[PDB]
């Protein structure tokens, strides 16, 4: 048959309308079969976690000791390669204690069990796969439906329920590994016991489904409430009193208060996890009716919204003129209506902003701002074709509902046309050339009458959220997304940089200064933070509130009735909700209103639409409310979550300011139809949040657990394969290490995760060889191997670097330390040098090598789905990029720019970037790397992606078990690695390259003890002087010495150390003369200090980084480059 | 040649002031009639009718 | 060429007078627009 | 410079014609919007 | 001088376009209030 049960991870919401349709005698053939296998006790699909939580496996069913010894070997090689060798006795012991404890080990084996069954059952032409035993459970897989059984109890499920159970087990495996590796590296002891207690406590809650996810949703606000209640010193808060955890689950309550008693920081890290547990089944009828009711509710009167919208327009006008005077030193083109004040006239003619205007914004109701700029109606289509699912037209509504269910429910056929009858995505509309004339399509929005084919919106629930009634996002048609792109681009470009409250957020230096002043300020009794959360932010805005500011934007951008069509658009848009087997009724080809499944006409559109307007609108009433009570305020704003910084007044205690500020904000929130609740806002001076990072006493809270416990999308934009899974794991380790997670924890987690991700797919012949597993984790994508979290230098260092010296350093350390010969390295690397130089690969990546990478999958969308272009359509502008080869023109310009005799790949990659060629390759890259094209083009041509998966799996297994060697790399793996990378680049490319070779720091610089350093080593070194003796708690508290800038993990330790460049005897500080990148060297010295402190040692004397490789210091000159041949571009 | 050129120019400037003053009032009338028609259109199948005439 | 200036002047004064009377009828339109939006 | 002044006077005259048609349109609008109050 | 005539000529030309936009806009509002009479 066709492909079935395609997804390998949870991407869709968990709905149960199909199970209800199946259990009420459907006439579909697979429903009869699925109804047959159910037992006498059939549980509801909502209690699937009660049935999946009873799985127990026999102990030690999978032999994984080879993985343990291999992981110790890999980490010993890396720690020996950095020449930071106090770390390994903490590191391999941490990995061994992680994988030897049985409670962690059982969750590993359970992870491999679900991963193997997902590997077997997905993408199968077999409709019904027979009984598959997972421990003590039997599974029958009848198309989408899943039948589980233990003894006599059963549960009819969909396949997303099984994927949610698999992802829950995967998340717990990540959490149990990361907890051990993180807790090995504090002064504070291990905390695995509390994590196991939390697992048993949450698994011991025998409560109904809604109440259980009420407890699950509320764990992190309650823990934050306990921390805020115990650790507030000036303002008093009562946030913990709302929640029902002490009166429903006392066992969770005692655990959270004992973790609060031991460590405040630990409670936030443990309580931040919210996707390591099971996921709710969304009650579609009740949540749907509440959603369609929340789009039609009128909390305030129509006239009061219009009056307060005029009041918000006044302060918008005030901030725009303030920003224009602050930047361009003159007033904008404005019109003064009769009755204007004399101060406004005198300040307009003099071109000056007085301090007294900001407190009097009622005067700015007669100043009409004229045409500032014009509207760029043709936008960038980088963001047009990405991240959104888009319906073609109105008549595609019949394709989201089953015909048989509609036949039984309403008694007549759907009469759906069998063809797709529209573009599946935006680029499919680009093939047909609808988007060649963007103003001709935005013209019905401009006049004011949008077409009948564009007034439909489908509401899709959002996956992996903890709300039992669900959250919903808008799926719109073609024109309204282009409208949103033009509107948001216009506001972000011209409107927002003038407004100061937004301009401080969109500027890096001002935001850094504000967050740096906050951390020093809050601990010394000055300033406090007020947080507001809007539960109905996107559904609360109304047409009366937006229309004054929308009209003023129409006048400023000289676009007639353009921002004012979006407010009146919800009152004419048909709203249907996407859940098949519950279809809306159709009368004449159009949906019919019944209040639950269809709605003809709301008063708001949905979540994420018109965002930049509502952000300005949200800021306006807060500026009004806090200026009316005379407090110094700074507003940092991220959508529905607003955090407000309020400083001290000298007369009044801060509790009084908190009461008056909450009163003013609650007063001015009510007038816009957005009622804040007293049970969802806290005022604190110790705890705050900005940019998904929580801050306690001015120090960031470690977020290793949440980032590593997150399950990524996996096998990105392709058919399932090993390469993309390891690439997703490597990207997840790098993205976790970006946001202040320690590089050792991410590295030691990722080694074990990489090994288990191999063990799921690779046959038992490979995985019982220790030396092969040690080498295969140390090859990397640089020299033709697999993606690897170990081989990246971007983990330890922020900036981009040259990967080849690091790779040769690891592979050189492997031969000298571990008992591995060079024959196995030549077996796993398989270096196949191409006789033809491919300069295009060099300018797409300046450090790449002319090698053969056989593990990278075929793209198949690149320029190879071109068959639809020649048949479906005739004239379009995207076909100009597709039908002609820009690869041949790129190769031509590559041979043109290869003639530069002092060849610089960085300069070449610049000149392609400044040209039309690599720009067009970037456009073609945007079409292949986009959402809604991959899934839709994957759903068409169904069998090829599964057949390619089987072919690639057989190919990678036969390649990995092959023992044929490649190029002999013994001279490239001896001596210095800097010259080795140069000679290897000469071997692949044929010509020498100067400028892209960055020598690796531990190769370049050798840490030495201060008492035991040799004099020739002491002569050329960088001295790192501590001001006092440094111990474990110095990594938390910032020191007296100033921060340079480094990486953020050693920033606190950098404030206790003084470093200076004292190698001037050999090299006089090398400003633009030699190959020393100072940020890497100072970061490496601070990493030496960190490795000494965290391994049980102390630092008392100034330590030194001494030069070790003489050849690693080679000149960069004032070298002129001459491009010899004439350009044929 | 003072009175002709610059007093007639001042008259056209006063005319332009008065026209923008009228344009603001017509814009407020447009807001009220559009939001009233939009509130009428909720729950029915009333057509969308245009407000601004045509692009130049 | 003061004569054609006078000829255009006799009409350009009537332009401002017409603008004032259209402002008058715009406010008289605005009153019944507002009354309408007040009560429905 | 008489031709520019003459075509200027023609522009002022057609602007006066435009304001006369605008005034007639506003009177027709008021006759239309009187039906609001017997309607409700 | 010709150029000082040209400036005020452009200044008197643009308002004739503005009048036509206001007239057609207010006729569209006439159609809207006609549907409002039809509804009530
Ligand atoms: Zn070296």
């Amino acid at each position: 048959a066709g492909i079935n049960r395609t997804d390998q991870s949870l991407k869709n919401p968990l709905l149960g309308t199909e199970v209800s349709f199946c259990l009420k005698s459907s006439s579909l053939p697979h429903h009869v079969r699925a109804l047959g296998q159910i037992k006498a006790r059939n549980l509801a699909s909502c209690d699937y976690y009660l049935l999946f939580r009873q799985v127990v496996l026999p102990p030690e069913v999978y032999p994984i000791g080879v993985l343990i010894r291999a992981a110790e070997a890999i980490l010993t090689v890396i720690v020996s390669a950095w020449k930071l060798e106090h770390m390994t006795k903490t590191l391999y012991s941490s990995v061994r204690y992680a994988l030897t404890n049985p409670r962690v080990r059982a969750q590993l084996e359970l992870h491999i069990a679900y991963q193997r069954i997902v590997g077997q059952v997905s993408y199968s032409r077999e409709a019904d796969i027979g009984p598959k035993r997972l421990g003590n459970m039997s599974l029958q897989f009848v198309q989408s439906l899943v039948i589980a059984t233990i003894d006599t109890t059963s549960c009819l499920m969909t396949y997303n329920h099984f994927l949610a159970a698999a992802d829950t087990a995967k998340s717990r495996c990540h959490l149990l590994i990361a907890s051990v590796v993180q807790g090995a590296l504090w002064e504070q002891g291990s905390f695995l016991d509390h994590i196991i207690n939390l697992i048993d406590t949450i698994d011991s809650i025998n409560l109904p489904h809604d109440d259980y996810f009420t407890i699950i949703k509320s764990i992190s606000p309650y823990s934050q409430g306990l921390v805020m209640g115990r650790h507030n010193v000036s303002v008093s808060s009562d946030f913990a009193s709302v929640f029902t955890i002490p009166e429903s689950c006392p066992q969770l309550d005692s655990l959270l208060k004992k973790l609060l008693q031991l460590d405040p920081v630990l409670l936030l890290m443990v309580s931040s996890v919210q996707k390591s547990w099971y996921f709710p089944e969304i009650r579609m009828v009740d949540g749907s009716r509440e959603q369609l009711h929340k789009m039609r509710v009128e909390l305030e009167t129509p006239q009061a919204l219009l009056s307060y919208g005029h009041t918000l327009l006044s302060i918008f006008r005030a901030e725009f003129i303030k920003g224009y005077v602050s930047k361009n030193a003159k007033w904008p083109p404005v019109h003064l209506l009769p009755g204007c004040d004399k101060s406004i006239k005198n300040a307009r003619e003099l071109g000056r902003w007085s301090p007294a205007f900001d407190r009097r914004w009622q005067l700015f109701a007669k100043v009409v701002i004229l045409r500032i700029a014009d509207l760029d109606m043709d936008p960038d289509f980088n963001d047009i074709v990405s991240d959104k699912a888009i319906i073609s037209s109105r008549r595609d509504w019949v394709f989201e509902y089953n015909a048989a269910a509609f036949w039984k429910k309403y008694g007549e056929r759907l009469e759906r046309p069998p063809a797709r009858s529209g573009p599946s995505r935006l680029v499919n509309a680009l093939i047909d050339g609808r988007l060649d004339n963007i103003p001709a399509l935005l013209e019905p929005f401009y006049r004011g009458a949008v077409e009948f084919e564009d007034r439909l919106t489908v509401l899709v629930p959002k996956e992996k959220e903890l709300k039992v009634k669900g959250r919903f996002f808008s799926k719109q048609t073609l024109a309204i997304r282009i409208y949103q792109v033009v509107a948001e681009a216009a506001l972000k470009n011209e409107v927002m940089p003038y407004l100061k409250t937004h301009s401080m957020t969109m500027s890096s230096t001002a935001l850094t200064h504000l967050l740096n002043r906050l951390s020093h300020t809050i601990t010394k009794g000055d300033s406090f933070v007020i947080n507001l959360d809007y539960s109905s932010w996107c559904n609360g805005f109304r047409p009366e509130l937006q229309a004054p500011i929308c009209r003023q934007l129409d006048q400023m951008f000289n676009c007639g009735y353009f921002f004012r069509t979006g407010c009146t658009l919800p009152c004419f848009t048909t709203f249907i909700i996407q859940d098949r087997f519950n279809p809306p009724y159709s009368f004449r080809g159009e949906p019919v209103e019944d209040g639950v499944t269809c709605a003809v006409g709301t008063k708001t559109m949905g979540e994420g639409m018109r965002q930049k307007l509502w952000t300005i609108l949200t800021s306006c009433w807060e500026i009004i409310a806090l200026r009316e009570i005379n407090v110094t305020f700074n507003i940092l704003g991220q959508g529905d979550n607003q955090t407000i910084i309020i400083h001290k007044s000298a007369s009044q205690n801060n509790q009084l300011l908190a009461e008056r500020a909450l009163g003013a904000l609650y007063k001015h929130a009510r007038l816009a139809g957005h009622n804040l609740k007293v049970e969802e806002c806290w005022v604190s001076d110790c705890l705050y949040e900005y940019g998904k990072k929580l801050f306690f006493r001015g120090v960031p809270v470690p977020g290793c657990l949440k980032q590593l416990s997150r399950v990524t999308d996996s096998t990105g934009e392709l058919f399932p394969n090993l390469y993309s899974k390891l690439a997703c794991l490597t990207s997840s380790c790098l993205s976790a290490a970006m946001a202040d997670t320690s590089p050792w924890v991410a590295l030691a987690t990722g080694v074990c995760l990489y090994l288990i991700e191999l063990y799921v797919e690779l046959p038992p012949a490979i995985m019982q060889d220790e030396s092969l597993l040690t080498t295969l984790c140390l090859v990397g994508p640089s020299i033709g191997g697999l993606p690897t979290p170990a081989t990246l230098p971007s983990v330890f260092f922020r900036g981009m670097s040259d990967p080849l010296p690091f790779q040769l350093a690891l592979l050189q350390t492997l031969i000298k330390t571990t008992g591995v010969t060079c024959s196995l390295v030549n077996r796993v690397v398989k270096l196949r040098i191409a006789p033809y130089p491919d300069w295009l690969s060099l300018v797409t990546d300046p450090t790449s090598l002319n090698i053969a990478q056989v593990y990278r999958p075929e793209r198949q969308i690149r320029r190879w789905i071109e068959e639809a272009i020649a048949t479906s359509s005739h004239s379009s502008r995207i076909a100009t990029f597709f039908q002609q080869p820009l690869t041949e023109m790129a190769q031509l310009l590559a041979r043109d720019l290869s003639t530069m005799m002092p060849l610089r790949p960085r300069d070449m990659s610049a000149l392609f970037a400044l040209s039309n060629v690599a720009y067009g390759l970037s456009i073609i890259d945007l079409f292949q790397k986009s959402s809604t094209v991959v899934s839709a083009s994957q759903a068409v041509h169904i069998e090829d992606v599964a057949l390619e998966s089987v072919r690639y799996k057989e190919s990678i297994i036969q390649g990995l078990l092959d023992t044929t060697e490649g190029y002999n790399m013994q001279p490239y793996l001896e001596g210095c690695t800097y010259l080795a990378a140069k000679q290897l680049r000469r071997l692949t490319w044929g010509r020498d390259l100067v400028g892209v070779t960055m020598p690796f720091v531990a190769e370049q610089f050798h840490p030495h003890s201060s008492v035991g350093a040799k004099a020739e080593l002491y002569l050329d070194a960088i001295i790192y002087c501590p001001q006092e003796t440094l111990r474990s708690h110095h990594l938390t508290t910032r020191g007296d010495q100033p921060l340079q800038g480094l990486t953020g993990y050693v920033n606190i330790l950098s404030t206790w150390l003084r470093f200076s460049s004292d190698y001037l005897h050999s090299f006089s500080k090398s400003s633009d003369d030699y190959t020393i990148h100072f940020q890497h060297v100072f970061t490496y010295g601070c990493l030496y200090a960190d490795s000494v402190i965290r391994s049980g040692g102390v630092i008392s004397t100034p330590y030194l980084l001494s030069a070790s490789c003489k050849t690693c210091f080679e000149k960069i000159d004032s070298e002129e480059f001459v491009l010899a041949c004439e350009p044929q571009y | 040649h003072s009175d002709s050129i610059r007093i007639l120019g001042e008259n056209i400037k006063i005319l332009d002031r008065s026209m923008k003053t009228m344009m603001e009032t017509m814009k407020l009338m447009m807001e009220k009639v559009d939001l009233l028609y939009a509130s009428t259109a909720v729950g029915t199948s009333a057509p969308m009718l245009p407000s601004h005439p045509a692009p130049p």
